[PDB]
């Protein structure tokens, strides 16, 4: 995986980002719209949840993800 | 060198201005742009041979629509131009003569009117216009009419105090004008190019001339419609 | 070719949004308004739509040079050869734009720019008939004469959502050259009157029902939108409210940090006077007076305002249009106003029963809507409808009733035996018809095969059972408020 | 916001919150139990209104505890920020 | 103003999906919202945890609880970004 | 008229028992002082483990998220 | 009123500003009002008789 | 005051970081946020008796973070006074 | 600020999920800015009844369902 | 139309049989009367009363209890 030495999150908005959260699911897709309370939404959202042997995978397509209930961001690839 | 301040010192050349640079495109003068106060002392210079007659209204049944459709119905409009003719039920009886259909209408309302129209245009219709003109010496102010029955931070443009520049009281004006003067940059026209006789007879004669003079402006305007008519 | 003119091509001019996007949010009623706005003659109701519809395209073809500037007004929506010619709207000309609100928000509108002139009432008529919400335009210097008084009382006896644009400010601070304190007089004069006049709902500012608008200029806003844009950085989030609240209606600011209602000592002025009005007068005076530079470090400062390096070349008056446009970013506080004033969707009810008569098990999903009244709007024939229930597709099969036949047949209900096709659906936006195969609920499209089934005003419908056609009703024959006693 | 940090300091001293301040300028040895269970020794460095707090000679003890074998488990860290939320009850040892 | 809560007002009107903290999903028309996501939706499909569906005809939300949102394929389009 | 804030400044300088939410337990010690944010000081605070004091923390300042219930 | 205009215009101009002042900002009595609106009428004349 | 301040002042070290669950993190102080969001480059990842799990960029939000351990060479009075 | 509108709801039944599975049937009362339920008590889930008039807090609200169409 | 502050207002005034639930919490709730009220939801209750849940009259004297866990009220 590459990436460049970003900043700040905004300055590397439309990346393919791992998005984890509090519940155990993962959501992976290009960051479209972030906020002051960390609401994002993701362009090609996808559901990966993390059940009790391998990964459970669900496509969402463009999803408001609320900010209270994520972990953190991880970059997963490049735009485009 | 108080009033006339600004053009007094370039009024009277063979090319009003060679150089300034920023004022015109060049020496092949072809445009210009000049500033506010200069254009304002060419206005007032101007009060003479200016169209002076911002109501554009005014013209009513009397624009070269109204004369097209005079000359096309021969319902010459008596202050303007009378044309050769454009060609070569209904009974007394019948009618009832209650407003005695006067010509001016024949041209206002020319498809209804006026039967058995041809080749008539459409003229316009208006707006009433309320441009309250200043004497001297103030601004803002009403005059001519009448009044109404009845966490730390200032308002927007803060630290400009004085609310009219000592421009804005002729811009005002200015930006009522009409087209010579109306705008801040043009391009150049021939002297020849430039009519500033047209606005005279366009506009309606003043008061009570004598009958030639009245017989001249109107062929004046039928000059004009012709010019107008037959686009080349 | 023609001379009664449109677009008639594959092109018509391209919009900042997409059209796509557009239909799509009219699949759903609770976001279609039909505008209908009205008013007096020459209001500017055409110009604010020729403004709105600007704002919304990239590049029309119309949009010559000299209309860009700001010289003549882009009349967009007098298409007609003779309201060209004639210098007055007279047939409806509306357009279907996606219109953002100030709060984020995308829904798409069903103007219409309807006549002014008094003669003309019948065409307006069918805009109220129409529209749910009405747009009523007064000119500042005439006030709300007659006519508007008028054209309020049928909009209130028609039931119909009301909210007002103050039109033309630029004539009482340039015409007129009032004193700003003389100027919120007026208004309030003005605002007093249509309270006046509208016994129910009260009109201001507060609340966002007026409309501030000059379309020569070019430049609407309310309050809110005015406020939104140059009182955020100021005040706080949550004191912004209060501080609308304030503006209009006699609160003078006192030199101080918490305003008093009564006089105050040192300043004179209110404040909407002080913090608005005063603020435009600055910009008119500073944009004609002011050496050019200082303007623009005062745009740059204040207002966060870059002016194009051509806009500081331009004459006067268009330089001021264009100074104004980028002050008042779009006409989107107009959308605000209208949006926030036509909230109740409960009105819809009251709308319908006026129109047809009071009934219930309309919603079981048979299509019907009125046929507004017949346009030439490409040249062709076409019948503008307001659809209300169902959705109506391209090339299918409709029963239409003209409203000669509407109190008859509301006797002989207590055999559908006229009908028609439909060739063609469309959407009006000034000057083309943009085709579009869906007729959803809740909105205005323009069809082909309806006009020669009826004279005037139809209804149409179509019962999938004898049970849901018994359950039916029909619109009543529009009454045109002005009647028709000059015989030729 | 300099009014705001006077009557800051002003409710710390009369307050609650003047004993861990107080504990801070002894700089004692403080035992503070936490919402993942880590009874905390350390120093504190830093204080503020939301309790966070920065921690010099950290020793938190704690106990790793899954398959029935007792693993009281202990570490020493230079210094530590603390979040407050995790905060239940801080105490100064005599 | 918060763009995504901007997005979620401007998405009122579709078929939009939502699970809460409790993991229950949601489907059916959005009707309203606001700067806490207050969700009201008409026509919703009520998908318990074990995945127990339950149809009803409305249901009115607290944002806090709120997890997610599915929103359509149209809002990608226009005109909230630029 | 017997509100929390006022009963509060008169349960200064008084003996008061802490319950708490997720991994909580009683206490019982002289209420020091408090504020608005209802953050707690004790003096002789005996951890009552379910109603079992496990030991004597004395002086002690309890953080106001956590709390729960205050009684005699 | 007119001579007002003609020789002492400053007192003129501050006493229509005064009056209008009192116009409309008062509650002011309903045949004075009238009264206030016939000079106004008039001023746009100035005095014809 | 702010201890805000202060972790704003911290800048560019690299340091190890516990959660609410407990996951630690070592990476370098890319920045902070006003609200405690630790944004990190050339980061790595490790959960709670669990094998490793290392990664390029994490900006973790400022709630999730429990407890930041700091490096060796710190003075925390030099930073704290303005 | 923003005023939940529950004058749509006003006066209705209403199915109130809160914390820990728990449901809440009664008709609606009043409410506040923290979507606070003021509500007629009704029986709470086999089925039982507790109190008269009731007041529910925000925060304890997982969703509320329209009982009453 | 009655808000909490005012219901609660009610239940200051008059004193009548109050059963509360809790926060975060199913085993037990509270029966007692409400006595105070604070702008924060935040009640002290007098003659409150410990009473584990329906799955007995175990011992509670008066209580300030910090209101934002609070569930149920009911006067
Ligand atoms: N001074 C000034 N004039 C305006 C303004 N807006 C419009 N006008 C003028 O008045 C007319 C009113 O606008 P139009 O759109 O042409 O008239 P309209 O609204 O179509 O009137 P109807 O035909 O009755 O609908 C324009 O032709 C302009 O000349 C304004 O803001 N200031």
């Amino acid at each position: 995986i590459q990436v460049a030495h970003s900043s700040r999150l905004a300055n590397l908005i439309d990346y393919k980002l791992r998005v984890l959260t509090q519940d155990g699911r993962v959501y992976i897709g290009q960051l479209m719209a972030f906020d002051k309370h960390m609401n994002l939404v993701l362009n090609e959202c996808i559901e990966e949840r993390v059940p009790k042997i391998k990964v459970e995978k669900r496509v969402l397509g463009l999803t408001i993800l609320r900010g209270e209930q994520i972990l953190s961001t991880v970059v997963e690839d490049k735009p485009l | 060198s108080q009033d006339d301040e600004y053009v007094k010192d370039w009024l009277y050349d063979s090319r009003p201005l060679e150089e300034d640079s920023k004022k015109v495109n060049g020496t092949s003068y072809k445009k210009w742009s000049f500033d506010l106060p200069e254009m304002s002392n060419l206005y007032r210079l101007s009060t003479p041979l200016r169209d002076e007659v911002t109501d554009k209204n005014y013209y009513y049944l009397f624009d070269k629509k109204s004369f097209f459709n005079g000359k096309a119905l021969n319902n010459a409009i008596p202050g303007g131009p009378k044309f050769e003719p454009l060609y070569p039920f209904n009974s007394i009886d019948r009618v009832i003569f209650r407003v005695p259909i006067r010509s001016e209408y024949k041209v206002a309302f020319p498809h209804l009117y006026n039967s058995r129209p041809r080749s008539v245009r459409i003229p316009w219709y208006n707006n009433p216009v309320s441009c309250i003109i200043q004497n001297d010496e103030e601004y803002d102010t009403p005059a001519l009419f009448f009044d109404p029955s009845l966490e730390d931070f200032a308002p927007l443009l803060a630290e400009e105090e004085e609310l009219i520049l000592p421009n804005t009281k002729d811009a005002m004006s200015l930006y009522h004008s009409p087209f010579p003067f109306n705008r801040t940059k043009g391009k150049m026209v021939r002297a020849q190019d430039v009519a500033l006789a047209k606005k005279w007879f366009l506009q309606h004669p003043d008061e009570e001339y004598p009958v030639k003079v009245k017989v001249s402006y109107q062929k004046l305007l039928k000059n004009y419609v012709l010019n107008e008519l037959h686009p080349t | 070719e023609h001379t009664i003119f449109t677009q008639l091509k594959k092109n018509i001019p391209k919009t900042r949004y997409n059209r796509d996007y557009m239909l799509s949010m009219a699949n759903i009623p609770e976001r279609i308004i039909n505008v209908g706005v009205i008013g007096p003659l020459h209001s500017g109701k055409t110009s604010l739509m020729d403004l709105l519809v600007i704002d919304s395209h990239k590049r029309i073809p119309d949009m010559s040079k000299n209309v860009e500037l700001g010289w003549k007004p882009l009349r967009y929506l007098d298409n007609l050869k003779q309201e060209i010619d004639r210098g007055l709207s007279i047939k409806l000309n509306g357009s279907t734009l996606l219109c953002t609100d100030l709060e984020s928000k995308s829904r798409m509108i069903n103007f219409l720019d309807a006549p002014g002139h008094v003669n003309f009432m019948d065409e307006t008529a069918v805009a109220l008939a129409a529209s749910d919400l009405v747009l009523i335009v007064i000119d500042v210097v005439e006030g709300v004469t007659f006519v508007v008084e008028q054209l309020i009382k049928q909009s209130i006896k028609n039931n119909v959502a009301m909210c007002f644009v103050i039109n033309k400010l630029d004539r009482l601070i340039l015409d007129l050259k009032l004193p700003p304190m003389d100027a919120y007089l007026k208004l309030n004069h003005i605002i007093a009157n249509i309270n006046s006049f509208t016994k129910g709902n009260v009109f201001s500012p507060i609340d966002n029902n007026i409309i501030f608008a000059s379309t020569k200029l070019g430049f609407t806003f309310t309050i809110k939108e005015f406020v939104s844009y140059y009182y955020a950085h100021s005040i706080p989030s949550s004191k912004i409210d209060d501080f609308t609240t304030r503006l209009w209606g006699s609160v003078y600011y006192h030199k101080g940090n918490f305003r008093t209602k009564p006089f105050e000592n040192v300043e004179k002025y209110p404040t909407f006077v002080e913090f608005i009005l005063i603020p435009l007068y600055k910009i008119f005076s500073y944009a004609l007076s002011m050496e050019k530079d200082k303007l623009k470090n005062l745009l740059r400062s204040n207002f966060r305002v870059n002016l194009s390096q051509e806009a500081l070349q331009y004459d006067p008056q268009p330089f001021l249009k264009h100074v104004l446009q980028l002050i008042f970013r779009q006409q989107t506080g107009l959308v605000d106003a209208i949006t926030r004033c036509y909230q109740p969707f409960e009105l819809f009810d009251n709308k319908t029963a006026h129109l047809s008569i009071p009934g219930k098990s309309t919603p079981e999903g048979t299509l019907w809507a009125h046929v507004l009244k017949t346009v030439d709007y490409g040249g062709a024939e076409w019948s503008l409808v307001r659809i209300y229930s169902g959705l109506l597709k391209r090339g299918d099969t409709v029963r239409i009733l003209d409203t000669s036949q509407s109190e008859s047949r509301q006797k002989r209900q207590l055999d559908e035996t006229p009908s028609c096709e439909v060739e063609e659906i469309g959407l009006l936006g000034g000057r083309y018809v943009y085709p579009v195969h869906e007729a959803h609920k809740g909105q205005i499209v323009l069809i082909k095969g309806i006009s020669s089934a009826y004279i005037k005003s139809a209804t149409l419908y179509s019962v999938k059972s004898k049970e849901d056609m018994k359950q039916l009703k029909f619109f009543k024959p529009l009454d045109y408020i002005t009647e028709a006693v000059f015989k030729i | 916001r300099a009014e705001l940090e006077e009557l800051e300091e002003f409710e710390f001293k009369h307050g609650p919150m003047s004993l861990i301040n107080d504990a801070m300028v002894t700089r004692t040895p403080v035992i503070i139990s936490l919402r993942n269970n880590h009874k905390i020794i350390a120093r504190v460095k830093a204080f503020d209104r939301h309790c966070n707090m920065v921690l010099e000679n950290v020793k938190e003890l704690w106990t790793e505890k899954k398959g029935k074998n007792v693993i009281n488990r202990e570490r020493f860290i230079s210094k530590l920020f603390l979040r407050g939320d995790s905060v239940i009850v801080v105490l100064k040892t005599p | 103003n918060g763009i995504p809560v901007k997005l979620l007002n401007e998405a009122q009107g579709h078929i939009v999906s939502l699970e809460l903290t409790t993991g229950a999903t949601y489907r059916g028309k959005l009707v309203e919202s606001e700067d806490s996501m207050n969700v009201q939706l008409r026509d919703v499909i009520a998908t318990e945890p074990q995945g127990a569906v339950t149809h009803m005809d409305q249901i009115f939300v607290r944002g806090s609880q709120i997890k997610f949102i599915v929103v359509p394929d149209l809002l990608k389009n226009a005109p909230l970004f630029k | 008229p017997v509100n929390p804030k006022p009963f509060l400044k008169g349960l200064v300088n008084h003996r008061v028992g802490v319950k708490l939410k997720f991994n909580s337990t009683e206490y019982r010690g002289t209420l020091v002082s408090t504020d608005n944010y209802f953050n707690l000081q004790l003096n002789e605070a005996e951890e009552f483990v379910a109603g079992v004091s496990h030991g004597t923390l004395g002086e002690i300042f309890i953080r106001c998220n956590n709390v729960l219930y205050i009684r005699e | 009123g007119w001579k007002l205009a003609l020789v002492s215009k400053k007192t003129h101009d501050m006493i229509w500003e005064k009056l209008r002042y009192i116009l409309q900002t008062q509650e002011l009595s309903s045949t004075l009002r009238e009264s206030l609106e016939t000079l106004f009428e008039i001023r746009q004349k100035d005095y014809k008789s | 005051m702010k201890l805000v301040n202060f972790l704003k002042k911290l800048r560019n070290e690299q340091v190890t970081i516990e959660l609410k669950n407990g996951t630690t993190v070592w990476g370098t102080l890319q920045s902070v946020s006003p609200q405690m969001n630790a944004i990190l480059t050339d980061v790595k990842l490790t959960l709670p008796s669990d094998n490793i799990a290392s990664l390029q960029y994490i900006n973790i939000r400022g709630n999730t973070i429990r407890q930041i351990i700091l490096p060796d060479s710190l003075n925390l009075d030099s930073l704290l006074v303005d | 600020v923003s005023t939940p509108e529950l004058k749509k709801y006003m006066d209705k039944k209403i199915l109130l999920n809160i914390n820990g599975s728990r449901k809440v049937a009664g008709i609606l009362r009043g409410y506040d800015i923290f979507l606070n339920v003021v509500l007629d008590d009704a029986m709470e889930i086999n089925n039982h009844q507790l109190g008269l008039q009731t007041v529910i807090r925000g925060n304890s609200i997982i969703s509320l369902e329209a009982l009453d169409a | 139309m009655v808000p909490p502050i005012n219901c609660i207002f009610n239940f200051l005034q008059q004193q009548t049989p109050v059963t509360i639930w809790l926060f975060e919490q199913i085993g037990i709730r509270i029966k007692g009367k409400i006595v105070g009220f604070d702008e924060f939801m935040n009640v002290v209750i007098d003659e409150a009363v410990e009473i584990p849940v329906n799955s007995k009259g175990t011992p509670l004297g008066k209580i300030l209890l910090k209101g934002d866990n609070i569930t149920l009220i009911t006067s």
